[PDB]
RNA sequence: AGCGUGUGCCUACCCUACGCCGGCAGGCGCGGGUAACCCGUUGAACCCCAUUCGUGAUGGGGAUCGGGGAUUGCAAUUAUUC
RNA sequence: AGGAGUGGAGCCUGCGGCUUAAUUUGACUCAACACGGGAAACCUCACCCGGCCCGGACACGGACAGGAUUGACAGAUUGAUA
């Protein structure tokens, strides 16, 4: 899926801000309900996330019509390397 | 004699733009013309009339059996 | 299975090596001989050059058009 | 001061013992109360075919869902009501409190 | 002997008439169709056919300009044109003599094949 | 352009506009009381919603 | 949908249903699974992943939903706890006869 | 009369009194109702009573078929419906 | 024992047949045939006739920033302002 690097980085940052991100299975919904400011389409979310699923950086779950993605440890390292953040700070799921 | 336009059988006629209740031999001669117009212009409605079929969106599969 | 009417030829990109070399003409001194017109738009300023068409002029970014 | 509780439930006995426990709270602190006014039950009704296809004799499920609705009118101070409404409520019950 | 009409108006009087006035002449369905608006949607293919009809060449019956649009009213503007009305199979050629005003384009091309019956 | 075409055709009404919130199916839709859940789907989840069979 | 989503998620971790409170300011939803250690994961990690994920789908206010994941007392008498127990005995590669008796012998011991 | 339904997450599309205009479908201003609160005391039909008709395919029956008029919709022609 | 009937008639409707680019289909005694909640103008849609799109994850190799690739108004051409 060819998509702007602006969108792609607003996806990966949002996955790293929490340790979790969701999306409804609707290709045609032109604005993701969570990330509306930076106009990321909903299919960019699904394809950018299934990319991480295929090479096993993120855990998959699906109920009724909604995707639920959980960030895993090697995916955490990939994202702080691919976003270039401090290795001090973690996603908001290792915070108690 | 003041019977309004909505009360007539031939309202806003195609040849003359006229409102008038058209009676027996007139109505037959003007019915003939209304079908023979649609026959001449090759319009679906008249083609249905020429083949002796039901035109107004019926299902002919089961009904209209001679 | 076997269809009669032959398939549609797909678009291949006409890649042009050093397309910046055509956009400008470098001078002997530290200056420019910019052949192409710059797009006088708000979305794109002095960066984007217009297209040198054979019966018009067209911008490739903001889709602005100027005719002879 | 004329403060109106609107209790709504799916299950009777759960809403019946709550409306009783709120009217306890009105008598334990001894302020006047119009009793548990019984608003009519709402039987929501979905009558769907049983078969996922249409390939049996034409049977139909007849689902209901009863919604019991009670209301309690008090002549109370606001803080006594916000105290009593917190005490001993259970998942079957749904409580509104209108001031005026 | 006599020249074709519409309601009580001649063709150049039909052609010399705004849509605001063209409404109140032909039938209720078409009046509504015109009143609903001139198309800003993908159905501006109505207007694109209004541009493709206005490529009338020098003296002969014009070339076949095809459409999928069956939902189009035969205006007096159209009359005399040579249109290809689509069925699924055939772009049927139709020369639109002026008695066809008010009717739809698809009203002149059968989308079904006429039935005959065998054993 | 294809971006104009791709999703042009309106989806504001008809059973091709709405679908099951479970099944994602264009059929046997129960719209009553804002369920919007397929007649097979709701028959599975009737108990879990609070739809007891009595009469 | 909560009950379904939790079934698809905590299947292997011994899921036996959810119970929801709609208490004011605090939507307290209690996962009722057998192995408490395996549902909260590493220092309450996975259970926080479930809090994070639920409100994102159900649009609850940021930090106005709390997931607890307590234990079923006498887990032999929950059917969906014995069905999920059995399916992972069968998917383990155990003979069906063995697995079914194993469940049936367990719940009749458990006091059914 | 009695079951009932009624403004929707996405979901866009709610039930309607009230006042004018129209023969009518309908259009217009204008409020109530997220409901034992408003439509609504749900003035329903068959029934009831009083004229006209009179054994005639008749005022039974309302199919086919012509012309016209309104609404929903992006679009109704192979007639949406009225 | 009877009451209302149905089977006759006109139409609504489903099924076979016939037809057709296509008339998508499943179901054929009770236990198929106003049944698939199936009253389909578009969508639905599976059918058939046209025309776009990739929404071909990922691993490996050539390409390739001396620019891989993306999108693009006229004109043509198209049914289309694909």
């Amino acid at each position: 899926m060819l998509m702007p690097k602006k969108n792609r980085i607003a996806i990966y940052e949002l996955l790293f801000k929490e340790g979790v991100m969701v999306a409804k299975k609707d290709v045609h919904m032109p604005k993701h309900p969570e990330l509306a400011d930076k106009n990321v389409p909903n299919l960019h979310v699904m394809k950018a996330m299934q990319s991480l699923k295929s090479r096993g950086y993120v855990k998959e779950q699906f109920a009724w019509r909604h995707f639920y993605w959980y960030l895993t440890n090697e995916g955490i390292q990939y994202l702080r390397d691919y976003l270039h953040l401090p290795p001090e700070i973690v996603p908001a799921t290792l915070r108690r | 004699y003041k019977i309004p336009d909505w009360f007539l059988n031939r309202q806003k006629d195609v040849k003359d733009g006229k409102y008038s209740q058209v009676l027996a031999n007139g109505l037959d001669n003007k019915l003939r013309e209304d079908l023979e117009r649609l026959k001449k212009i090759r319009a679906h409605r008249g083609l249905r009339h020429f083949w002796g079929l039901r035109v107004r969106g019926q299902h002919t599969k089961t009904t209209g059996r001679r | 299975k076997s269809y009669t009417t032959p398939k549609k030829n797909k678009h291949k990109r006409k890649k042009v090596k050093l397309a910046v070399l055509k956009y400008y003409k470098v001078d002997e001194n530290g200056k420019i001989s910019r052949l192409r017109r710059e797009c006088p738009s708000d979305e794109c300023g002095a960066g984007v050059f217009m297209a040198s068409h054979f019966d018009r002029h067209y911008c490739g970014k903001c889709c602005l058009t100027y005719c002879f | 001061h004329r403060i109106r509780i609107t209790l709504t439930s799916r299950n009777v006995k759960s809403l019946e013992k709550v409306c009783a426990d709120l009217i306890r709270g009105a008598k334990e602190k001894n302020l006047k109360v119009k009793g548990p006014v019984r608003m009519p039950t709402k039987t929501l009704r979905i009558t769907t075919r049983k078969t996922p296809c249409g390939e049996g004799s034409k049977t139909w499920d007849r689902f209901q869902m009863r919604i019991h609705k009670r209301l309690i009118d008090l002549h109370s101070p606001s803080e006594i009501v916000k105290q009593i409404t917190s005490i001993s409520i259970e998942p079957g019950v749904e409580v509104e409190v209108t001031i005026a | 002997f006599r020249k074709f009409t519409y309601r009580g108006v001649d063709l150049d009087q039909l052609l010399d008439m705004s849509y605001e006035q063209l409404m109140q002449l032909y039938s209720a369905r078409q009046r509504r169709r015109l009143s609903r608006g001139l198309r800003r949607k993908q159905h501006s293919l109505l207007k694109r056919l209004r541009k493709a009809k206005k490529e009338a060449p020098p003296m002969e019956k014009p070339e076949v300009v095809k459409t999928h649009l069956r939902d189009m009213i035969i205006l007096p503007e159209m009359v005399g044109s040579m249109v290809g009305v689509y069925n699924g199979k055939t772009f049927n050629q139709v020369e639109i003599k002026p008695e066809m005003i008010g009717h739809y384009l698809g009203e002149f091309s059968i989308t079904y094949k006429p039935v005959k019956h065998g054993r | 352009g294809h971006q104009q075409l791709y999703w042009s055709h309106p989806r504001k009404f008809g059973q091709g506009s709405r679908s099951c919130r479970v099944c994602s199916n264009r059929h046997g839709l129960i719209r009553k009381y804002g369920l919007n859940m397929c007649r097979q789907c709701f028959r599975q989840y009737a108990k879990d919603i609070g739809f007891i069979k009595l009469d | 949908e909560l009950n379904e989503f939790l079934t698809r998620e905590l299947a292997e971790d011994g899921y036996s249903g959810v119970e929801v409170r709609v208490t004011p300011t605090r939507t307290e939803i209690i996962i009722l699974a057998t192995r408490t250690q395996n549902v909260l994961g590493e220092k309450g990690r996975r259970i926080r992943e479930l809090t994070a994920v639920v409100q994102k789908r159900f649009g609850f206010p940021e930090g106005s939903v709390e997931l607890y994941a307590e234990k079923v007392a006498t887990r032999g008498l929950c059917a969906i706890a014995q069905a999920e127990s059995l399916r992972y005995k069968l998917l383990g590669g155990l003979a069906v006869r063995r697995a079914c008796y194993g469940v049936l012998r367990f719940i009749m011991e458990s006091g059914a």
